[PDB]
Order: C-alpha cells, then structure tokens, then sequence
C-alpha cells in the first residue's frame, strides 16, 4: 500500500506534536505490519517549491476536473494541506496545532454541508414516494369503488 | 441532541436542546408565490416562510396557520418545519429527535394527525409531544402550578399538579394579540391616526411592545391622564409623522381585565383564572394561589403582574399570599421549558420510536403519550 | 398636480411597452436588435404587482 | 366626456348596479383590471410610479433569470455521468427506511426512475457552476446574457437570539430537581 | 492569423458579415491542415456571430462541431465553453416553445414543463 | 482569541455556523500571515488550499439549492395529482353517497 506525499520509510514488523497532526499511516499483510512514519523532517521553502510542481503535475497527470466538486483533486489537496501542516509544525508545534485544527473543523464542515444535501434529497424523493403510495391509495380507492359501483349496480 | 419548535401562534421558535436561548426566531406565517409556472420555470423554492416572506409580502400570497392556537392546515404547518429545519436549523431531520408543542384541549384527530406527519413525513426517529403552559411551567421550575399564557393569537389559564393538567378547569378566552392591535387601531382611530394595512397593523404591533402599560387604579389613571398632558407618549412613524398617545396605552390593556371594551361577556383574565381554580380543589388551591406565572408576548406589557396581584387577591379570599410571578423571558419561556425537558436524558426513554411507530404508531400519541 | 405619465416616461418606461404582445413571429427579435429585454413582456405584470405600496384595500376603497 | 359615468339609462352606476336580478354584461367600455392597471386619485402618484417601475424591473429581471436557467438546464452535459456512489446508496437507504410504504417493486421502478432525474440533477448543476464561472470570466463574449442573482450573508452577531440574561442553568437544574419524570419505571 | 485579426476587427466595428467570409477562409485552412485546436476557436466564433444574427441551428451545428472536436483534444476548458454555447444556441431554438407553455400557464403546459424538465425532452 | 470569541459570540459548535465559519478564517488568515511572513510559498499554497476548500463549499451549496429545487418541482407534480385525486374523489364520493342513500 501506497500514499503519494512525505509518508517516510515504511518500517515492517515534536515526535509527539508530529503524530498528533497526522497519525503515521499503517497497512499490514499476512500479519506482518508496515508502519510509515511521520519525520522530524525539517523540509525547506524549495522542497515547498518542488511540492507545488509535483502536485501539479499529479493534477494534469490524472487530469482531476477542476472546477466544481472532484473527489481526485480534493484528495490531492488533502495531501497538500497535509504535508503543509508537517512543514509549520515541524517548525512550531503551535502553528501546527491551530493549522490542524482549522483543518479538522473545515474538514467536518463540509462532511455537515454532504449531510445535508443527502438528507435534503431524501425529503424530497421521501414526499415523492410518500405521494406515489398516496397514488396507489386512489388506485386502491378507484378501484374498490369500481367494485362499489358494480355493488350498485347489482343493487338497482 | 435535540430540537425544540414552539408557536404562540403570534411567532414560531427553534432551537438546539439544552441552549440558554433559540437559535433562530421567524413569524408564523407561510406564503405561495403567486403564479405556480413562474415558480417551476424558476426552480425558486416552494414558499417563502419566516421573516423573508415578510418582506415579500406584498409581491406574493400569505396566510396563518395555527389560528386561535389550532392548526388550520396541515401543510402549511409542514411547510413551516421543513423551512425551520433546513434554512434555520440546516441538521438533517432523521438524525435528531425533535420537540413540537400544542395548545391545551387540542381535538383529538388534530394530535395524532400532527404525530402522523411529523415521523413519517420528516422521518426523525422520535419525537414527542408537549402542551405550551406545561413547558413555560417547567422553565419557571414547577410541577405545581396555575399558568397564564398568551401568544398574541389566543389566551388561556391552566392548572398544572406534580406535572399534569387537571383538564375540566382549564379555559380558553378567544381575547389575545390581535384582538389587542384591533382594539388599539379602532381607538387611534378615533384619534384619527388610521391604521388599517398590514404594515400599519405591523407598527401597531411596535407601539405595542414600545409603549403599552397596565393601568393599577385603571379610573384613577384614566383621570390622571386627563388632568394632565404629564402622561403623555410620543412615537415617531416610519415616515417621520410623529404621533402622540396618553390614556390609550394603559387602556387598550385594560381589555384583558375589562373585556366589555371588546363587547364580548367573559369576565376579563383575572376573573377567569379564579373561577379555573375554583374549579380546582381547595386541597390544591392553596398552590396555586402559591404559583400564578405569566407566559405569553401578551405578558411583555409592564406592570402587568402588579394589577394581576391586587385584581386576583380582590376576587380571591383575603387568606392565602397570592404571587404573581413574571419570569423575565416569560414569552420565550415556553420555548426554554421544551429546550430543558428535552435535555433531561429520561426523556429519551419517554422518545416515541420508530419500532413501535410500526404497530403502536398513530394511536400511541393518544395512548402512551401526555 | 402631478401627472403619472410624465413621471413613468421620466423613469423610461413607455407605459405601452408594459402590456404582453404576441410574439411576431414574422421578425422575432434577435439579440443583435438591442431592445432592453431578450424579448418583449410576457408574464403577465399582475403577477409581480405587489400590494407592498397600496393604503387601502380594496374593501376599503369600496 | 363630461366626467358622467351613468349605465345608458342614465342611473350612476351605483353598486346597484350589480341588479337584485343579478350583474348586467359588460358595458362596452366597462373593464376588468388588476390594480397595476390602476390608481385611484386618492393616492400619491409618485409612490405609484416607484412601484409600477419596481415592478416592471422585477418581471423582467425574473424572465430574463428563468431563461438563464433554461440555457443552462438545457447544457448537453450527458457525457458526464459523475454521480458518487455512496452518497447515492445512503439517500436510497434513507427514502426507505421508517415509513408504512409498502415498498412494491413499483416502489422499487419508480425510485431508479427518481435516481436517474437527481443523477441528471447532479451533473446539472455542475454545469451550473462551470456556465457561472465562465460567464463570470468573459461577459462582452456574451453579455446579453444575465448573471444569476448575487447575495450576501451578515453573521448574526450571537448564533442565539436575544432573551436578556436569566438563571438559565438554576432554573434548568431546579427542574429536574423538583420533577417526578426521572424515573421510566 | 491574417484572417482572424481581420475578423475580429471587422466584428470590432459591426462589419460582422465580410468577417463571416474571413472566419470560413480561416477554419478552411485550420480544418484542412489540422490545426484543431484553432479550427474548434473559430468555429465559435462562428456560432456566436450565428447565434446573434438568429440562425441557432447553424450556431448549433457550429458549436456541436467545435465541441466534439474538443473532445477528441479534450483541452478541458474549451470542452466546458463550447457546451456553454451549444447550449445557448439550443435553449434558444427550446425557448420559444418552453414560453409557450410558460404562458399557457394550465395543466397540459405545466405537465409539459415537468415532462421536460425530468426527461430534458419535448412531447 | 478564538476561543474568547467562540464563547462571546455562544458559537454552535458543530453543523453548519455563520459564527464558526467567519472566526475560524479570519485566524485561518491571521496563521497565512504569520506563515507567509517567515516563507510566501508555504503561505501561498495554503491560500490555493484556502481557494480550494472556499469553492467546494461554495459548490455544495448549489448543490444543495437544486435540491431545493428537485424538492419543489416533485413535490408540486405530486400534489398536482394529489389535486386529480381530489377532483375525482368529490365526484366520485357523492355519487357514492347518492346512489347508496337513494338505492
């Protein structure tokens, strides 16, 4: 298993501020665990630049649409925001502490706004289908006064 | 987590359990936009609701629907939670419990009708259902209590024992808000200020809540204020023409106690409350003389619970302390009782739910319900 | 004293222009032809009239 | 022409008008109006100005809006068919669950109906968001065409409304004190 | 490049129709020696001048071409610009109908309006 | 500071908050600042990260809005025929109360 930016040295089987923002990513086979670490690395303003050219080119490479929601580019950008809280926090553990934080809070805020869609939608097709039932209540309700309209006629 | 949605008739509030206040407050009030093929060709949403609609009130179609305290119509009550949840509380319905409330000797169809909608419509999991007065009771803090209420669209008094509501002495007075504002129009009318249009009737409404007190000796003041310009009032009108009201403030409230300025022939408030907990009985009277609470926009008037005091313990026996007690946020108390019940966990136990909803479902807010 | 029509031409509106039309389907309007709209009133204007402004109703007015 | 309105009997047309027997027909030049059509001379002519250009404004704004919107819901997005799988799952799971519906397998053909449409929504208003992004970018290439509306929001300055300060947490905790509702028993 | 200025200069001062003949030497060139990405520009061109004059069937045609032969470059933004004006151009030809049917304002129009807007098609 | 404001403002702490949002970018920006003051890159990619996130929630809400809008148009079509039922029913109904009561 794989992860695309700065997860170091997978070992097979700060430091405390360096795990709290970004638990190191585990995968294990046939019991057997790799491990990959979150460095102390103190990366540099040019491994910054050299980030933005590797992202970018991941962008065009996979060609993520751009505009408008894609799960492909808003991962990526996950993994930017990821390694950019490495980098401050690395540098100072409490400017990686407020980044993460917003980090979590944004990343909770638009799980809510998906919530809601899907929930806004589920009232809609709810009444849809609500109604639609109703509709085979008239079938019912026409159908069995057919049936009572035979009765009448059976009656005159 | 919980919600909480309340309606006075007068205004409608929602709110997160457990909050000190509602998050968000919008008036009871649903409009249509007036040509259906415009609204489809717009996609602009089915209704405008809450304060928005006020806006547009003109450019559209608006109606009530919780006239007297009883719901005139099904959906368009619906229509007033889904805008409450979505555009004021943005959860998701289905995942939080939710909290409507009634006025008291609701007809029977009309509760569990209410219940059908709300859970199988809204698709909550559980809900429950609560009686105005018996909430604005438990945000004053008793289980023993005589409450009165008045949204400005209805006005009753109830009797509440260790929590319940001893029904046959419970009465309705049809004498709340609105009969207020029309009574106060037809005497500034006579005045000459002639407010008749909605938006007029809406500054009333203001003058209202800005300038209204109760009377205490009512023939005295009367007397006073025409001895004097002293009592006088000014307001200035959104149009910058300013108008000048005396006797009128305290005596427009004077129809509470004094319900003949409205030629209708039930003893005002007061009296009421009385003959209610003569229905009560004395092995409980005492109490309620112990506990008289106001709730209700109409009991934002100042002073009121002074000449509720000396008017109660005037038609009450000379024998017990009478207490009126005014909760400062006595209006919105209602809403505050709801927010606090539901945030007692036990209540979940009480939840109505989903399972039982199956077999149990429409009948159980008549049977397992309060 | 006042006079409506000297106001509402003063705002630009010639009040004629107001009334829904058929469309003439003999030349209908491309954009190039730079009238104010796409096209020419249709939704009847009642629907957007709103008694926003009015002081009496009509019961009053009766 | 002499300002003497009066039926052709010469009677001015009082409400009487409306006969006991019932409403004559039109009159020749009788009409029926809305009241844009309309001032009495009683109100301000200037305020009836305001509101008649307020009102012209706003339908054509709005007709202009609608075909905004038909030119965008007509976008020939079909090619994009990008709908996320899971989300479509849990609003199925959610149309069914809790009611009494009886969940025939009509119930079943109208909802891959239903999912379809909000599958088209979808893309839709995806195409929504790239025509407003690109109308935004080069208006003079099409300016007869409209913007959508733009609107704003203010933080109401607490997330709670006003209710002046009260025992909030005492009277809460009296309640639950003084109450018998503790006990499900 | 000749042609092109020479069109866009000519539509600079509403001398659109020589700039018509410009535009179709320039996409006749462009098309013919392939030079796509520029012969999907033109094109555009063309339709919008089209698409203002009225003719939105060939301003359709146009933009259906550009926008296939986007997608076969799949140069992504001109594939979301040349949709933009197929799709002007269509709404313009569904319009007038849909107006119809707007104003008609009864059952069958508003269930024809629904019909469309579930199935994006005409009875 | 942010938290003194998060009290003082009696923030909602989850779901959607005007409240929320608005504090929590200003310090969001406030920290941009702060990071591009000791290196613009690093800042400069955080405010791609910031443009980012702005549009999809942006997106969402339109998203969101035209649900509005399939709930309205769906909704109208079904009590449309809602309103055929209804019209049938009267009919129907008092034919039945008439035949039955009459027979």
């Amino acid at each position: 298993a794989d992860s695309l930016l700065k997860y170091d040295t997978p070992v097979l089987v700060a430091e405390e501020i360096l795990n709290a923002i970004l638990p190191p990513r585990e995968w294990v086979e046939d019991t057997q665990l790799w491990i990959q670490q979150v460095s102390s690395t103190p990366s540099t303003r040019m491994d910054v630049v050299h980030l933005q050219e590797q992202l970018d080119l991941k962008l065009q490479q996979r060609q993520a649409r751009e505009t408008g929601i894609c799960p492909v580019r808003r991962e990526l950008y996950s993994q930017c925001f990821d390694e950019l809280i490495r980098e401050v926090t690395i540098n100072c553990a409490e400017r990686g502490l407020l980044l993460l934080r917003v980090r979590d809070e944004i990343h909770m805020t638009i799980a809510a706004y998906q919530t809601l869609y899907e929930s806004s939608v589920a009232f809609g097709m709810r009444k849809a289908l609500q109604a639609e039932q109703g509709k085979s209540d008239m079938e019912r309700k026409i159908t069995e006064l057919e049936t009572e309209k035979r009765d009448l006629e059976r009656q005159v | 987590t919980a919600l909480v949605c309340d309606n006075g008739s007068g205004l409608c509030k929602a709110g997160f359990a457990g909050d000190d206040a509602p998050r968000a407050v919008f008036p009871s009030i649903v409009g249509r936009p007036r040509h259906q093929g415009v609204m489809v060709g717009m996609g602009q949403k089915d209704s405008y609701v809450g304060d928005e609609a006020q806006s547009k009130r003109g450019i559209l179609t608006l109606k009530y629907p919780i006239e007297h305290g009883i719901i005139t119509n099904w959906d368009d009550m619906e229509k007033i939670w889904h805008h409450s949840f979505y555009n004021e509380l943005r959860v998701a319905p289905e995942e939080h419990p939710t909290l409507l409330t009634e006025a008291p000797l609701n007809p029977k169809a009309n509760r569990e009708k209410m219940t059908q909608i709300m859970f199988e419509t809204f698709n909550v999991p559980a809900m429950y259902v609560a009686i105005q007065a018996v909430l604005s009771l438990y945000a004053s803090g008793r289980t023993t209590g005589i409450v009165l209420d008045s949204g400005d669209g209805v006005t009753h008094n109830v009797p509440i024992y260790e929590g319940y509501a001893l029904p046959h002495a419970i009465m309705r007075l049809d004498l709340a808000g609105r009969d207020l504002t029309d009574y106060l129009m037809k005497i500034l009318t006579e005045r000459g200020y002639s407010f008749v249009t909605t938006a007029e009737r809406e500054i009333v409404r203001d003058i209202k809540e800005k300038l209204c007190y109760v009377a205490l000796d009512f023939e005295n003041e009367m007397a006073t204020a025409a001895s004097s310009s002293s009592l006088e009032k000014s307001y200035e009108l959104p149009d910058g023409q300013v108008i000048t009201i005396g006797n009128e403030r305290f005596r427009c409230p004077e129809t509470l106690f004094q319900p003949s300025f409205i030629g209708m022939e039930s003893a005002g408030i007061h009296e009421t409350t009385y003959n209610s907990i003569m229905k009560c009985d004395i092995d409980i009277r005492k109490d309620l003389y112990a506990n008289n609470v106001l709730s209700g926009g109409t009991t934002m008037y100042p002073g009121i619970a002074d000449r509720m005091q000396k008017e109660i313990t005037a038609l009450a026996p000379s024998t017990m302390k009478i207490k009126i007690i005014a909760p400062p946020e006595r209006k919105y108390s209602v809403w505050i009782g709801g927010s606090i019940l539901a945030s007692l966990s036990t209540f979940q136990q009480m939840w109505i739910s989903k399972q039982e909803y199956d077999e149990a479902g429409p009948s159980i807010v008549h049977r397992k319900c309060f | 004293r006042l006079d409506i029509e000297q106001l509402l031409t003063s705002e630009g509106i010639d009040s004629n222009k107001l009334m829904p039309r058929h469309p003439d389907l003999q030349h209908p309007q491309t954009i190039e032809q730079g009238r104010d709209p796409l096209f020419p009133i249709y939704l009847p204007l009642k629907v957007f009239d709103n008694e926003e402004f009015d002081c009496r109703t009509p019961t009053e007015w009766l | 022409k002499r300002g003497l309105v009066r039926d052709e009997m010469g009677m001015p047309i009082l409400n009487g008008g409306i006969t006991p027997a019932g409403r004559p027909p039109l009159l020749a030049t009788q009409y029926w109006v809305p009241r844009i059509q309309l001032l009495f001379c009683a109100e301000d002519p200037r305020v009836f100005t305001q509101r008649v250009v307020q009102a012209n404004a706003l339908r054509k704004y709005t007709e202009a809006l609608l075909m905004y919107n038909l030119y965008v819901d007509c976008m020939p997005t079909e090619g994009r068919r990008v709908i996320n799988e899971q989300s479509l799952s849990k609003i199925k799971q959610w149309a069914l669950s809790t009611p009494r519906m009886r969940k025939g397998q009509s119930v079943l053909e109208h909802l891959s109906c239903l999912a379809r449409e909000v599958n088209l929504d979808y893309e839709r208003s995806m195409n929504k968001i790239n025509f407003d992004q690109i109308v935004s970018s080069n208006p003079e290439t099409f300016s007869y065409v409209t913007l959508p509306e733009k609107e704003e929001e203010k933080v109401p300055n607490q997330g709670l409304v006003s209710v002046p300060e009260y025992p909030f947490r005492e009277q809460k905790e009296d309640f639950t004190f003084v109450s018998l509702l503790t006990r499900p028993e | 490049r000749a042609y092109e200025a020479i069109a866009k200069a000519l539509q600079s001062q509403g001398e659109t129709t020589e700039a018509i003949n410009y535009l179709e030497k320039f996409v006749t060139i462009a098309r013919n020696n392939l030079q796509s990405l520029d012969m999907i520009r033109a094109c555009t061109m063309l339709g919008d001048i089209y698409n203002e004059k009225g003719q939105y069937s060939k301003a359709s045609e146009y933009f259906q071409q550009a926008f296939s032969t986007a997608m076969e470059l799949m140069k992504t933004a001109l594939m979301d610009e040349t949709k933009v004006h197929y799709g002007i151009a269509r709404a313009h030809q569904m319009m007038l109908a849909m107006k119809g049917y707007i104003e008609s304002a009864d059952s069958n129009g508003l269930n024809c309006l629904l019909s469309w807007k579930e199935t994006r098609t005409q009875i």
